[PDB]
């Protein structure tokens, strides 16, 4: 039974799980886009979002600095978190990362995902785009919308 | 032959419109049943 | 516990060729509009994703040359500028990674 | 490797049987195969049938026009008259006419109540390609037939068969030939039903006209028996009554089918082709 | 060993007559000595039977089994060979007429067990055979309907004779 | 066994014997070695027996072919197209006569299981039985427990 | 396979050359007609002499009739795949070009009529003792009506028509081995003029694939 | 005049005759070079047969995906039916329902659905009553329903179709879809078209207008099964493209004094863009309202 168990069992135990996730998060902050098994990226995505919130507290917040010191194994990245990543999302309250499934890994056919911090300088991923508003179905609905708005104003 | 779902082919503009449209009809349908005794009830 | 009798090919065919054991047909394969190669509806196109990765790798090698060592991450934002382009007003104060090629069409300047 | 030769030879024979079975060879004329003497085969043909054929006429009966035209084409191709071979066209016409008139006489005497349309259909069935070719093939007519194409076309085989009847007519006369037609063509009606040979449509319509000719009231259809009316396997017996007297009764899976079958039963009784009618008399004429 | 499958692309038929129907092109291709199990390969060969060349290629491109890549490789070179050497007009107008795997020449190796005991391990190889026929894929058989059963049942009732008598 | 072999119904060739009897044996082909010992009985059959057998059966064309052979054979062909090859290897002249006479009397149909020891196209003269054959009819054909004129 | 074993006394005995000694370029508009002239003729006369040297009883006038016979019989071997007889009528340079592409195809070719008599346009000889062998090539011009219908492996009409004859103007080159005591005259190759009209179209439609570009690469017109 | 069944046999014979004539003009098998100018498969050249090979044949050279997704062809920048033979060396592009701007594809599907309505309406009424096909008005897709103007018999001047009758028309349209009939096209001169549609006055007037617009006075003819009609532009390849198809309402146009023109209306979605049951019902409601072409 595992009702309401929100965390996955990975690595060699609870500690190794954190270390596994910490290495993925450290790589993400440096490179701003990484690929890894889908489940591991999905688990780490929660930490990657909260790290920005700690970065927004500022480098003068001792609690935020201790959190960043633990989760960033490369100390040159701690200035980046507080002075590059956190200011970039100053005007957002969430959704700092985007996660997309990519083709299965060649060797072991593992389900794979790419995760990146939005607003990076890297070439954009081929994001999935919705059908154009000019398609047959969307034009039929646009007419239905126009009609309803006209009937309400009357 | 490929499976489809309701908002598969809907564009960014039509997804909010459809959600609002169907939601309002549900609310209107439920509110219309609040007077059972005034709508030809069966013998009590 | 060992097998008491040999299992016949008739029995084995019923087990091996059962519909559960067969490979299921996939109905979520579609053509990629950008490149024309096949893709799954919920997965990124392999051909397009590889193209993006190749350019991402080239830019990352350039970033390495500018950093010139470990533990040298910048404290300012970065902008990739291709041949024939100069920094914009919004690109001031950002590390400029110069790429010796023409800007890819799919890569839009911002 | 084992010593010996017999086992290998025996296996070679079987390997040739399997090779042949996998790839059956195209059929060829019996004349092209070994052990064939046309003159001897022609003589045995008549003796089997207990008929004193004229070897001159019998040989001509087998010669067809297609074989003559092709034989000449081969002569021209080889740059080689001596091919003044008479075809069986004349003999075929004589035999065909005699057979039709002879069969019409046999059938009219046996079943005096069958109209001309019925008797014509029976004669057309007995002289048809299917019936005639079946009889001809089982009498070695195809083996002795000289044709351009093998297997012999059905129309060519039918023509050759009637040529043999013509040859018998000139050789032995009509009485001897009448027995031949009785023994090999009339016999083909042994177990076959009237309407299996005479294909008709709308039997009820034909019955109504016949009863009018006989000055009998129109037949009234009535349900004599019934079972499983509401099921997927009904049984209906529909009886036709003329002046409230049963003339025929027929079963069927539906009332319409049973009614139509009853009309056929009424027609069979009217014409004398009942299943239990007197069998044909094949005894030697007195 | 036998190599009859490669000799079937060398059969020259005689010129067709003016009134005969156009004969579909048939292309036989195979790959020999694949380091993969024939039992596992059978499932992939079973998948694409009767499929169009394009549908089979799509199914194999998104399969996780190792045999899928090999079969896709064989199908592509067979498709190219059909148009290049067998006078097939449209490369897409092809369907899988036959696809099956065969046993290859295998090697034996020792597998070690405890207590000084051993087993004999087989390094398995397999063949893959494919036949491509020109034309659209044949339609699947419609499920036997209730009308067909009822017609068949009544047919068996009607062929029923009185047994062991005249 | 019956289940492992084919079968047929008793039948004739072109209703043989109905109007007239026609011998079905149509051709006989012998192959007798001049010097082979196995063909000794076949040579003795060709010297005194084959000529008298042909006189009695003028409808059968017999082909005697003398050629080197280790196994002498006789091939019988019938009007219906059946071909039968029978060995006469090392058989006596009396044994060969019996075999040849047996071939002369056969119809050429397959010597396989015959389902019934009799055949007829008119099994019934009074009407084949059906469930209503011996059932009495009822006034107005009323069914059991059926109310009339309601 | 390019060279046999090294330091071997035995060598490969070639019976033909791989190309034409001096390619004869036909005058433009020769199909329409259907100082330098002497210089070319003198070169032909010189070469003809060395041809009559090894074979005294040689006549240039008789060759165009013989050339047509070799040409017709060589093409007739393609109809029945009589390769054994073909090697005697064609050289080892011509044999691959004639038969390689029709190995699994049915060729129905026929000769109808000869519009214009054959004319020996050029006669030339090889450099003396290339490897102890001397060759003589006689270019001939043929204007004849031919019928060709090629079928594919499955007996389906692939090219041409089986009953419509069309005009063919082609300059067939022959070659003989003079030194060989058993050498003969054999079809060697064909000259295709640049101005020659394009061949009749094929029956089936064709697609020419564009560049297969890897992800990093981009399509440039 | 000719009976309805004989009228189709005459029109089909004339249509077939003109088709055979245009095919004979082709000298043997002339070859054209068609360059692919699409974003995918760039640079592909097709060496096709003039006046025989259609855009569909070019898609067949590429893959089955092109054949299934291509609804319309863009030949030298002009919309081109998938089954219309190519006449010259040109550039070709393939259009789908899901393109960034599928305006042209929408019109083709939108025109084809109207033509399928005309087919069922002509063959739905009893032989007693006369059905006179008028035209297929060009109404924008955003209007919510495609319309087809028809003139019915004087006897049916007070008759309005019932809901079961509207459902009867829909079942006939779906039968046309199940048959999977191709849209055969023919570009003929006004004279040929006028002969085919001589018995119908409205078509003659309509045919004359289209011929006048073009200097060469060639009119575009289309046929599905045994139904021939005149069109405004290129159509879709086959009727099997339609998945959801229903005729919604029949309106009586005004003024009714000269003649009572009845506007039959419907709405449909292809297989590629099929809508959900709930969403489809909302579209049927708007389709039942009268549309006024502008
Ligand atoms: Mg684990
Ligand atoms: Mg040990
Ligand atoms: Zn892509």
């Amino acid at each position: 039974i595992s009702h309401g168990r929100v965390f996955r069992r990975m690595g060699l135990g609870p500690e190794s799980r954190i270390h596994l996730l910490r290495n993925l998060l450290t790589g993400l902050v440096r490179h701003e886009r990484i690929e890894a098994p889908w489940a591991r990226v999905d688990e780490m995505r929660g930490y990657a979002e909260k790290l920005i919130d700690y970065g927004k507290l500022g480098d003068t917040n001792e609690r935020a600095m201790r959190m960043a010191d633990f989760w960033l194994t490369e100390k040159d990245l701690i200035p980046k978190l507080f002075q590059v990543l956190a200011p970039r999302y100053k005007d957002q309250t969430g959704g700092y990362t985007r996660m997309l499934q990519i083709p299965n890994r060649s060797l072991d056919r593992a389900k794979m995902a790419v995760i990146e911090y939005k607003g990076n300088c890297l070439p954009p991923l081929p994001l999935p785009r919705r059908d154009s508003h000019l398609t047959l179905l969307n034009q039929l609905l646009q007419g239905l919308r126009q009609d309803l708005r006209q009937s309400q104003e009357a | 032959k490929s499976g489809t779902w309701w908002d598969e082919h809907l564009s960014e503009e039509n997804v909010p419109f459809i959600k609002q449209l169907v939601s309002d009809e549900d609310k209107a349908q439920l509110a219309s049943k609040l007077c059972p005794l005034k709508d030809e009830p069966w013998p009590i | 516990a060992a097998p008491k009798n040999r299992r016949t090919i008739e029995v084995n065919r019923c087990r091996r060729r059962n519909p559960q054991k067969l490979i299921k047909v996939k109905n979520n394969i579609d053509v990629c509009p950008e490149c024309g190669h096949l893709k799954q509806k919920h997965v990124l196109c392999a051909y397009c994703y590889e193209k993006v990765c190749k350019e991402t790798a080239e830019i990352r090698r350039q970033i390495g040359k500018q950093e010139g060592g470990p533990f040298k991450a910048p404290t300012i934002e970065t902008v990739v500028l291709y041949t024939g382009e100069t920094p914009s007003e919004q690109d001031q104060g950002k590390r400029i990674i110069e790429r010796d090629r023409k800007r890819p069409s799919w890569f839009t300047q911002n | 490797v084992k010593k010996g030769f017999r086992a290998a030879f025996r296996f070679q024979k079987e390997l040739e049987r399997q090779r042949l079975l996998r790839c059956p060879p195209p059929p060829v004329r019996r004349s092209e195969k070994p052990n064939w003497d046309y003159h001897a085969e022609i003589q045995a043909f008549g003796h089997r049938l207990q008929e004193n054929f004229s070897l001159d006429l019998l040989k001509t009966a087998f010669v067809n026009s297609c074989y003559i035209k092709s034989e000449e084409a081969k002569r021209q191709q080889l740059g080689i008259v001596l091919l003044n071979l008479k075809s069986n066209q004349e003999l075929s016409e004589q035999g065909t006419s005699f057979s039709q008139t002879c069969l019409t006489q046999f059938l009219e005497d046996e079943y005096p109540d069958m109209p001309t349309e019925g008797i014509k259909n029976l004669v057309d069935f007995l002289t048809g390609e299917e019936v005639v070719c079946h009889v001809a093939r089982n009498l070695a007519v195809e083996q002795l037939t000289l044709s351009e194409e093998f297997p012999v076309p059905p129309a060519v085989l039918q023509q050759t068969f009637f040529a043999v009847i013509g040859a018998l007519l000139q050789s032995s006369g009509p009485e001897r030939t009448a027995l031949f037609i009785r023994d090999f063509l009339i016999t083909q009606m042994t177990g076959k039903e009237l309407f299996e040979m005479w294909k008709i449509i709308n039997p009820m319509g034909l019955l109504v006209e016949e009863l009018k000719k006989r000055n009998v009231s129109a037949p009234e259809s009535r349900l004599t028996r019934q079972s499983g009316g509401t099921t997927a396997l009904p049984l209906y017996f529909v009886g036709l009554y003329c002046d409230k007297k049963l003339i025929a009764e027929g079963p069927g899976e539906t009332v319409l089918v049973a009614e139509e079958e009853a009309a056929r039963v009424a027609l069979r009784k009217l014409y004398g082709f009942t299943e239990n009618r007197r069998p044909w008399n094949y005894s030697k004429p007195k | 060993i036998s190599r009859k499958w490669e000799k079937k692309n060398k059969i020259v038929y005689p010129p067709q007559l003016p009134g005969e129907p156009r004969r579909p092109a048939e292309i036989y291709h195979c790959r020999r000595q694949i380091k993969y199990s024939k039992d596992k390969m059978w499932y992939l060969a079973k998948l694409i039977r009767g499929m169009s060349i394009d549908q089979a290629l799509a199914q194999l491109e998104f399969n996780d089994k190792k045999g899928a890549k090999i079969i896709k490789e064989v199908l592509l070179e067979a498709q190219d060979m059909a148009v290049r050497d067998h006078n097939v007009e449209f490369r897409s107008n092809l369907y899988i007429a036959e696809s099956t795997s065969g046993r290859g020449q295998c090697l034996k190796r020792i597998r070690y067990h405890g207590r000084g005991r051993f087993g004999i391990m087989e390094k398995v190889y397999c063949h893959y055979f494919v036949k491509l026929v020109e034309g659209p894929p044949p339609p699947p058989e419609p499920p036997k309907t209730a009308v067909a059963h009822a017609k068949e049942y009544i047919q068996q009732l009607r062929s029923r004779t009185i047994v062991h008598t005249l | 066994t019956a289940r492992g072999t084919p079968s047929r119904f008793l039948a004739s060739v072109l209703h043989n014997g109905l109007g007239r009897y026609v011998q079905q044996l149509q051709r006989l082909s012998f192959s007798v070695s001049r010097d082979g010992a196995s063909s000794r009985g076949a040579r003795e059959f060709v010297e005194r027996e084959v000529i008298d057998f042909a006189r009695r059966n003028p409808g059968v064309v017999i082909y005697v072919n003398s050629r080197p052979c280790c196994v002498p054979r006789v091939v019988a062909e019938y009007l219906n197209g059946a071909v039968r090859e029978e060995s006469i290897h090392c058989k006596s002249v009396e044994e060969i006569s019996t075999l040849v006479q047996k071939l002369a009397d056969q119809s050429g149909l397959d010597v396989i299981r015959i389902r019934k020891p009799f055949h007829t196209d008119n099994p019934s003269i009074q009407g084949q039985w059906h469930p209503f054959t011996n059932k009495p009819t009822t006034f107005r054909g009323l069914r059991p427990r059926e109310v009339q004129d309601p | 396979l390019v060279i046999p074993p090294e330091k071997s006394d035995r060598s490969i005995h070639l019976a033909c050359t791989a190309g034409i000694f001096d390619a004869y370029v036909p005058p433009e508009g020769d199909a329409r007609i259907s100082t330098e002239r002497m210089k070319k003729t003198m070169a032909s006369q010189v070469s003809i002499r060395r041809i009559k040297d090894y074979d005294a009883n040689f006549k240039i006038k008789d060759f165009p009739e013989k050339a047509k016979d070799i040409f017709i019989e060589a093409h007739l071997c393609l109809n029945n795949s009589d390769h054994d007889r073909l090697h005697t009528l064609v050289t080892e340079h011509c044999f691959p070009d004639m038969t390689w592409d029709i190995k699994y195809k049915t060729v129905r070719w026929s000769f109808v009529e000869s519009l214009e008599p054959s004319h020996v346009v050029q006669v030339r000889c090889s450099s003396m003792m290339n490897q102890g062998n001397v060759y003589g090539q006689i270019t001939v011009r043929m204007h004849t009506r031919q019928t060709l219908a090629i079928y594919d492996r499955f007996g389906r009409l692939m090219y041409g028509q089986e009953d419509v004859p069309k005009d063919v103007l082609e300059y067939v080159v022959f070659e003989k081995q003079l030194t060989n005591p058993y050498g003969s005259w054999r079809m060697h190759t064909k000259i295709v003029p640049p101005w020659a009209p394009p061949k009749q179209p094929i029956l089936k439609t064709v697609m020419i694939p564009g560049p297969q570009l890897k992800p990093e690469e981009e399509y440039e017109e | 005049q000719l009976s309805p069944t004989e009228l189709t046999e005459m029109r089909n014979d004339l249509f077939n005759k003109e088709k055979a004539r245009q095919l004979s003009l082709t000298p043997r098998t002339e070859k054209i070079e068609v360059k692919h100018v699409g974003k995918t498969d760039p640079g592909t050249v097709f060496v096709m047969n003039k006046n025989i090979s259609t855009p569909y044949s070019c898609a067949m050279h590429l893959s089955e995906w092109y054949c299934r997704k291509s609804i319309l062809a863009l030949v030298d920048g002009q919309p081109w039916d998938m089954y219309k033979p190519l006449t010259k060396s040109c550039e070709i592009k393939f259009l789908t329902f899901k393109d960034c701007d599928p305006g042209e594809v929408n019109k083709a599907y939108w025109r084809s659905c109207a033509m399928m309505m005309g087919c069922v309406i002509e063959r739905a009424f009893k032989d007693e009553y006369m059905v006179n096909l008028v035209r297929a008005p060009e109404v924008p897709v955003i209007s919510g329903a495609f319309c087809y103007d028809v003139v019915l018999d004087s006897k049916l001047d007070e008759w309005m179709p019932t809901k079961e009758n509207l459902r009867s028309f829909t079942k006939d349209a779906h039968a046309l879809i199940y048959k999977d009939l191709p849209f055969e096209t023919l570009e003929v001169e006004a004279k040929v078209a006028l002969e085919i549609f001589q018995h119908s006055k409205y078509k003659v007037d309509f045919i004359e207008e289209k011929a006048s617009q073009n200097p060469e006075r060639i009119v575009k003819l289309h046929r599905i099964g045994d139904f021939i009609d005149v069109s405004e532009g290129p159509l879709i390849p086959r009727t099997s493209i339609c998945f959801q198809y229903e005729v919604s309402a029949v309106h009586n146009l005004q003024p009714t004094q000269p003649s009572l023109i009845r506007r039959f209306q419907g709405v449909s979605l292809p297989v590629h863009l099929r809508a959900h049951f709930t969403i489809w019902d909302k579209l049927l409601e708007r389709s039942r309202k009268m549309v006024t072409e502008d």
